[PDB]
């Protein structure tokens, strides 16, 4: 956050040592949230 | 929700994502006019 | 104590309650900066603490009242500016009042919606930018001259000549402009005119090809 | 002796109306004549280009470093500011706008209008205390301005209000003269009363053919102190005058140097022995370019092309210049149009100080 | 325009409240029931450089630099939790996940960015963690033109739960690309700002403030907009204003004699001189107070 | 307009200018004439 | 929300005669107004309330701009 | 644009009959190349000099439109309100100052000295010389019998670029219309070139409005009392017959 922002826009991430870019973060996937019949719910 | 509805109308599989497209590196904005911009030329 | 204060800081009454409490200084006029100071504009404006707000039941018998109590009863119609803060007063004693649901309430509401309009007259007396009607110089009100159209029976004569025939104006006629300019008339068709007429000459009438009569002329035949 | 028969006039307020009177005395108690008043200057030229007159009155305009009320960052106080309606670009806006005579550059005012009363009370411009600098002998602004207005209960504290230079081109809070006339004395005019000349002007000669050279100019100052009238106005036109030569000067130490290769002139040399400079400037308006043109015409009648493109989108002035001589005689006879230019607004100078005692 | 009394207590969404307004000089009925909206612009019907060609206008940059058609333009943010999982407060580097590339996590105080900041493209407005050790389900305040945070407050929802809503105000100036109309419906786009001394003005100082084609006129006959000119040219010497409501009698030859006795021109029509040159035109210039008012569509949202 | 009206006017004939004004049925046989424009021109859209 | 500091136009000071022009403005008004309610002034028909004379003496030119902004600017503090 | 306070995407006016646009509050889509195969075939294939004539009705597209349309016509017109249509050397050249095309020698004229439109409109065309013989849309037999036309305004006339006489309007630089004098341009010597001199065109009819003035009033709407009497006199007319 030194840097606020350069007035460009950016999604990825980049290597301090050279400028490389590590990777990409747009949003997060939550497809995972549903994990795992009505009768067995209802009846805990 | 079924598999041929994606198909068929305006914002279907065929007319919104392989006739049309959404690209990248495109700009919009209002129009203006400039009488000092050649007629091949954009502000 | 955290959930009590946002309710209570978002009501527009205990805001509205706050500042009748700033105008005669009950609380300071600037927001609390630390919790102290938003505990203590708490139970000045509520009238209970917080924690003992918890404890008892009510909530709006002991919201602030006003300090000064003036004289209500001259809202019976230096005096205008008095007149307003009366009016700000009895309607925030009155709105208190609502919120209480005190006896003798309807009518004491009505007196002052009266009195409200009253002042709401005068405010808008005070709001005029003024207006202004262009007068008739032979009335002595707003004209009504207008230049639309006005229906009127032509003579037959204008339409048909002595013949029953049909007017054809079709026949421009040019005069000279000054008397040494010759020969004094021109009369030609819409496709001779530039090839015949000079700045030397103007339009003076129309001319009929079927009867030959000139269209100011139209008056002389017989109805 | 250019500049000749000027008359000063100042816009004061006619007591002898009843509602006036009474409005004022009852709001201000104000009974005589306010310490800044607005003052109307009517001066005519003779012996000089309309160029010239008219780029004197841009500068006098909206070219002339001018002075304005402005706040610090941070200045409006969000802790003790708690009126909802009085932003603070409201605010500001109105503070940047009040016409102000001031002195220097270090008067600091403060706004501090709260508000114990049950009515909606009115901040106007007598409440800016000066916080910081000498005590003033003379205010700089009219007490009579509207800043804002505060609801029942409520305040507005803004502290570190100082004085901001600037000119006008920039930002409109420091324009300075305001035009009220513009006419030329030595070209007759029609009576536009009459239907067959209302379509027109009113000048018996086209403006593709005539060259006024006798003009009279009225411009209106928004605040002056009353009894130093004669003291400002003409500081005003001196500054003016001043404000020109300076920019000429900068194009004079272009044509000094174009035997280096310098970023805003280069040299051609076309076909049959013509010659072309180009001068690009940036951040240069219409009166200099103007003033250039003009004179350049003036002394070479028979030049081949000249313009000053001044041009919107790109913040700059491009003054073509083709003539049939060489390089050198060129840059001499610009160099003796702009010593022309120099000598003409010297004397506009000395006409000043010898005009308004 | 004023679009409510009591925009100081709302929190609403793509609001403009322009700060200016003023009655026109040829009022209707309709004035009696609604506040008008607009400002009473000096308008120049003339040829000016071309650059008011094809429904374009050209504003003065005085003008605007005043506050015409200005005002300020407010946003919302209102962002909810899940009950136990979330929470306000500003992510730590060394724990939380996944933060968002090029943010800045600095301006937050307790999770809220404090009121009076100026926050830009890239800062994070709100902060949210959710607690699996922490995953990052920030706000970010995308918009390129720099707000300033306006109201911050922690209401209670239908659910009796805790939810962030903020304001954002923008100072918005009439610029480039805004849209602007007359009373008849002749709407254009703002194209060019020029400072006091380039716009034209008349022999007895009149400048416009905005200088429209005279070629917008004769294709879509808005008389209405020219006998207003008209009418509220004498209304503003004379110092009055009068009613222009429709159907009601009018007659432009009177009213063009109207002028003529306001010491103007029959036809309304002034000497007028180029701005940038000083040289007056071969022709009287129709130049006149016209109602104009600003429309509600913003290139910078656009 | 009266029922079986002869008159030119009770069908659609404005005779007055826009620069004299034009009256209540006037107006409103513009405006039939007038959202028709508005109306084709929504057409020449979605038809074309 | 006030009338302007300066004329939107040319910007000569019309906010230093501003409040005034404001008060003096209603005595006329009610000098004028006539046996008619308050709200209902813009509709009288019959009414001819000139401001030529008290702008003259308040010493303000004889500018369109001007005048048009010091006569037809609203005032927030009237309507609220 | 470097100016930071710009944020609308600016074009010629004469650019418009290629988008059917106007400015009104429409908006453009703008993306710019940058793929060395596809910047190659946009400055090849789909540069807007390729449309100057229309695939569709197969002539020019653009033109003068709303104020070099009548602009041209003040320029070229032959008699003024003020006299004949001239002006000295000095106005003779600041119309070419805005042009971006090369200036014209003007070493040969006294500043004293008065130079006519068509004059000014022919340094400009000797570029691209044509041969140009219409009747203007100014001239109509409609307004003949109650206009006095000028026998030099009815008859355009260019041989080899020179204006000989006539005035420049819609029917011969305006847009779309066929075999004008910028179809004519295209025909001979590019539709690259073609389009320069509607810009070129463009500012002489421009730059002489910056003093010559144009302006429509409402007086300009208003019939005289007399002719008044003679409208309603028609329409009793018509009302008469049915
Ligand atoms: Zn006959
Ligand atoms: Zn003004």
């Amino acid at each position: 956050k030194e840097k606020e922002n350069n007035q460009g826009l950016i999604y990825s991430y980049f290597c301090k040592i050279c400028g490389e870019e590590l990777a990409h973060f747009i949003q997060e996937d939550r497809t995972a949230d549903v994990g795992i019949n009505s009768k067995l719910r209802v009846f805990i | 929700p079924s598999i041929m509805r994606r198909l068929p109308r305006k914002e279907g599989r065929i007319r919104k994502s392989l006739l049309g497209s959404q690209v990248w590196s495109i700009s919009r904005s209002t129009i203006c006019g400039n009488s000092d911009l050649h007629l091949d030329e954009v502000g | 104590t955290k959930v009590l204060l946002t309710e209570i800081l978002l009501d527009p009454m205990y805001d509205y309650a706050a500042t009748v409490a700033r105008i005669d200084g009950s609380i300071p006029m600037h927001k609390p900066r630390t919790p102290k100071e938003a505990e203590y504009e708490f139970k000045t404006v509520i009238g209970r603490t917080p924690a003992e707000l918890l404890s008892q039941k009510e909530f709006y018998d002991k919201i602030y009242t006003s300090k000064y109590r003036p004289d209500f009863t001259q809202l019976t119609r230096r005096d205008e500016e008095k007149t307003s803060t009366l009016i700000y007063l009895r309607a925030y004693e009155l709105f208190l009042k609502y919120l209480q649901n005190a006896p003798n309430f309807n009518s004491e509401l009505a007196e002052f919606k009266t009195y409200e309009n009253a002042y709401g007259e005068q405010k808008a007396l005070l709001a005029q930018q003024g207006f202004y009607n262009i007068f008739d110089p032979n009335t002595g009100r707003a004209d009504q001259r207008t230049r639309l159209f006005e229906y009127k029976r032509l003579p037959i004569s204008t339409l048909y000549d002595e013949r029953g025939l049909p007017h054809k104006w079709t026949i421009y006629v040019y005069k000279a402009v000054d008397s040494s300019q010759k020969p004094a008339e021109i009369e030609v068709t819409r496709k001779d005119v530039i090839k015949k007429i000079d700045n030397h000459y103007a339009l003076a009438d129309l001319r009929c090809s079927v009867c030959h009569v000139l269209q100011h002329e139209v008056g002389q035949l017989n109805i | 002796k250019i500049f000749q028969n000027v008359e000063i006039k100042p816009f004061l307020i006619d007591f002898s109306n009843l509602f006036i009177k009474n409005a004022a005395k009852k709001l201000f108690q104000l009974e005589e004549q306010l310490p800044l008043v607005p003052v109307n200057v009517v001066m005519d030229f003779k012996g000089i280009s309309r160029a010239a007159v008219h780029g004197l009155s841009r500068v006098l305009q909206d070219e002339i470093p001018n002075y304005m009320l402005d706040i610090k960052p941070g200045g409006y106080k969000i802790e003790d500011s708690t009126d909802l309606f009085m932003t603070e670009q409201f605010i500001r806006n109105r503070i940047n706008f009040i016409p102000i005579y001031a002195k220097n550059e270090t008067l600091v005012f403060a706004l501090r209008s709260l508000n114990n009363s049950c009515e909606v009370k009115t901040i106007y411009s007598r409440d800016l205390i000066q916080v910081a600098g000498p005590k003033l002998k003379y205010p700089i602004f009219n007490p009579t301005f509207e800043i804002g207005f505060l609801q029942p209960g409520k305040s507005l504290i803004i502290e570190d209000i100082y004085i901001k230079k600037g000119i006008g081109r920039k930002h409109a809070a420091f324009n300075l003269a305001v035009k009220t006339h513009f006419s030329h004395l030595d070209i007759e005019q029609y009576p536009t009363d009459k239907k067959e000349y209302m379509a027109l002007s009113g000048y018996k000669q086209s403006s593709m053919t005539s060259d006024p050279r006798h003009h009279r100019l009225g411009l209106c100052f928004p605040a002056v102190p009353l009894p130093h009238i004669n003291q400002a106005v003409r500081t005003y036109l001196k500054n003016a005058c001043r404000i020109i030569i300076g920019r000429i000067q900068s194009i004079q130490k272009i044509y000094e140097n174009f035997e280096e290769p310098q970023p805003e002139l280069v040299l051609f040399s076309m076909d049959e022995e013509k010659t072309k400079a180009i001068i690009t400037i940036k951040d240069e308006t219409h009166t200099i370019g103007n003033l250039l043109k003009t004179y350049i015409y003036e002394m070479i009648p028979d030049i081949s092309f000249v313009g000053y493109q001044c041009v919107p989108h790109k913040q700059e002035m491009v003054l073509t210049i083709i003539h049939k001589a060489s390089q050198e005689d060129l840059i001499t006879l610009l160099e003796k149009s702009i010593q022309n230019i120099i000598q003409t607004f010297q004397i506009l100078e000395k006409n000043v100080d010898e005009l308004i005692a | 325009g004023w679009y409510c009394f009591s925009w100081p207590y709302r929190v609403d969404m793509n609001r403009f409240f322009q700060f200016y307004n003023e009655m026109p000089l040829v009022k209707t009925i309709a004035h009696n029931y609604v506040i008008p909206n607009g400002l009473n612009t000096i308008v120049a019907y003339m040829i000016y450089g071309g650059y008011n060609q094809e429904d374009s206008v050209i504003v003065s940059q005085s003008f605007i630099d005043r506050g015409g058609f200005a005002g300020t333009f407010y946003r919302e943010e209102k962002v909810e939790l899940e009950s136990d999982i979330e929470s306000f407060g500003k992510p730590d580097p060394l724990i939380t996940k996944n933060l968002k590339p090029g943010a800045n996590y600095e301006k937050l105080v307790d999770g809220f960015v404090p009121v009076g900041t100026v926050v830009k493209k890239g800062d994070i407005i709100i902060g949210k963690v959710a607690k699996i050790k922490y995953i990052d389900r920030s706000v970010m305040y995308g918009f390129d033109e720099p707000a300033v945070v306006d109201a911050v407050m922690r209401p209670h929802g239908p659910n009796d739960e805790i939810f962030g809503l903020m304001r954002l105000r923008y100072e918005r100036n009439l610029n480039i690309g805004d849209k602007m109309s007359s009373r008849s419906g002749n709407k254009g786009i703002a194209a060019l700002a020029l400072p006091t001394s380039d716009m034209p003005f008349t022999e007895d100082g009149l400048q416009p403030d905005l200088i429209v084609n005279p070629h917008s006129h004769p294709s879509r006959m808005t008389n209405g907009q020219m006998i207003e000119t008209t009418v509220g040219l004498a209304n503003a010497l004379q110092g009055v204003v009068t009613d222009g409501t429709a159907f009601l009698p009018i007659n432009v030859q009177l009213l063009s004699e109207r002028l003529a006795q306001e010491g103007l021109r029959f036809n309304g029509c002034q000497k007028m001189f180029n701005g940038q040159t000083g040289e007056y035109f071969d022709a009287a210039i129709f130049i006149g107070p016209t109602y104009h008012q600003r429309l509600q569509k913003f290139v910078l949202d656009d | 307009y009266p029922r079986f009206a002869l008159e030119a006017q009770a069908y659609g004939f404005i005779c007055n200018s826009y620069i004299a004004g034009l009256t209540s049925p006037e107006f409103i046989f513009g405006e039939m004439n007038g959202r028709f424009d508005l109306i084709n021109k929504a057409l020449s859209t979605s038809s074309t | 929300m006030l009338i302007p500091v300066v004329c939107f136009t040319c910007g000569f000071p019309i906010g230093t005669y501003a409040a005034i022009f404001d008060k003096a403005r209603t005595e006329y008004i009610k000098t004028k107004m006539g046996g008619t309610l308050p709200q209902n002034i813009p509709l009288d028909a019959s009414l001819q309330i000139e401001l030529k004379d008290l702008i003259t003496a308040l010493g303000i030119p004889m500018r369109v701009c001007c005048r048009t902004h010091l006569i037809t600017t609203l005032d927030y503090r009237k309507y609220y | 644009l470097e100016n930071p306070k710009i944020s609308t995407f600016q074009m010629n006016v004469s650019a418009c009959a290629w988008y059917n646009a106007d400015f009104d509050g429409d908006q453009m889509n703008l993306w710019v190349p940058w793929s060395v195969m596809s910047r190659v075939e946009a400055e090849l294939l789909c540069s807007v000099r390729n449309w100057f004539i229309s695939t569709k009705s197969s002539g020019p597209v653009n033109g003068q439109v709303q104020d070099s349309t009548v602009g041209s016509f003040l320029l070229t017109r032959t008699n003024t309100p003020m006299g004949k249509n001239v002006m000295n050397k000095l106005h003779a050249m600041g119309l070419f100052q805005t042009t971006q095309t090369d200036p014209p020698c003007f070493a040969n004229y006294s500043p004293t000295d008065l130079l006519d439109g068509k004059s000014v409109v022919s340094m400009l065309l000797r570029q691209t010389p044509i041969n140009y013989q219409r009747a203007p849309t100014w001239y109509s037999e409609v307004y003949a019998p109650y206009m006095h036309y000028n026998k030099q305004d009815i008859s355009t006339q260019i041989r080899n670029g020179e204006l000989i006489e006539g005035v420049l309007d819609k029917k011969a630089v305006g847009a779309g219309s066929s075999g004008g004098i910028y179809h004519l341009i295209s025909r001979r010597y590019g539709p690259q070139q073609a389009l320069k001199m509607i810009f070129a065109t463009q500012q002489l009819a421009l730059n002489y409005v910056r003093n010559a003035g144009f302006t429509v009033s409402t007086a300009d709407m208003l019939l005289t009392p007399e002719a008044h009497q003679e409208v309603q006199e028609i329409i009793n007319e018509l009302l008469l017959e049915s």
